């Protein structure tokens, strides 16, 4: 049995940290809701 | 009745208390990624949350009401991950977004690794308002992991 809890507001902080990458990638969506690399 | 936010969503079925995601309320309606729930109830303190809408294939699952997010990325601007990683505080993270090109055409994907608990956090624009949800995607060639801005229809 699941129960949810408050975490916090939803907005953009001004002090983010950036970080990540942008790929580029060809994939698949299967009727199952996985994603796969073409 | 339930404020509006983001939320961990939780489960004593296992060891202890455990957290398997993360969702978002708006306008009434609980948000959440389908893997997350597989389409269960949700307490909410003493109340109860009832599936109203889901799709497997589009991983999404809405409570107490229709999908209500309609946000999308413009395809040019940074945006913020909102992690809600289990047992750790809600952290922004801003990135541009990388893309998933698929045959039926092309979405923002977010290339940031986190805990499966987290699936579910909300992917925001620079209006605060939330573009997809985190946490179906891949594992590329190097060993990453990018995720979908995985977003529903109004
Ligand atoms: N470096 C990583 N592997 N990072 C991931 C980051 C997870 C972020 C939240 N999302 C999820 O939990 C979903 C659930 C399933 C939703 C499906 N529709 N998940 C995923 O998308 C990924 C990708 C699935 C691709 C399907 N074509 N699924 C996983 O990793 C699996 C392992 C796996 C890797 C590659 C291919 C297939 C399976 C579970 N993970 C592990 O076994 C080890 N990693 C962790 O235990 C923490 N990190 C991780 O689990």
């Amino acid at each position: 049995d699941m129960y949810i809890e408050r975490a916090g507001d939803i907005t953009w902080e001004k002090d983010a940290e950036v970080t990540g990458n942008s790929p580029r990638l060809d994939v698949a969506l299967d009727e199952s809701g996985d994603f796969s690399l073409v | 009745e339930t404020t509006d936010g983001v939320y961990r969503v939780m489960t004593r079925r296992l060891l202890g208390s455990t957290q398997v995601g993360v969702g978002v309320m708006q306008e009434g309606v609980f948000h959440t990624m389908w893997h997350v729930t597989k389409g269960a109830a949700l307490r909410s303190g003493e109340g109860r949350l009832d599936p109203y809408w889901g799709d497997v294939k589009q991983d999404l699952v809405s409570y107490c009401g229709p999908w209500k997010l309609d946000a999308a990325w413009d395809g040019l601007s940074e945006v913020q991950l909102l992690a809600v990683p289990p047992g750790e505080r809600a952290k922004n993270i801003q990135t541009l977004p990388g893309i998933f090109k698929t045959k039926d055409g092309d979405i923002g994907a977010v290339a940031l690794d986190y805990p499966a608990g987290t699936s579910g956090s909300p992917i925001l624009d620079k209006c605060g308002r939330v573009i997809g949800l985190y946490g179906n995607g891949v594992v590329i060639k190097n060993g990453s992991y990018v995720s979908a801005i995985t977003q529903g229809k109004r």
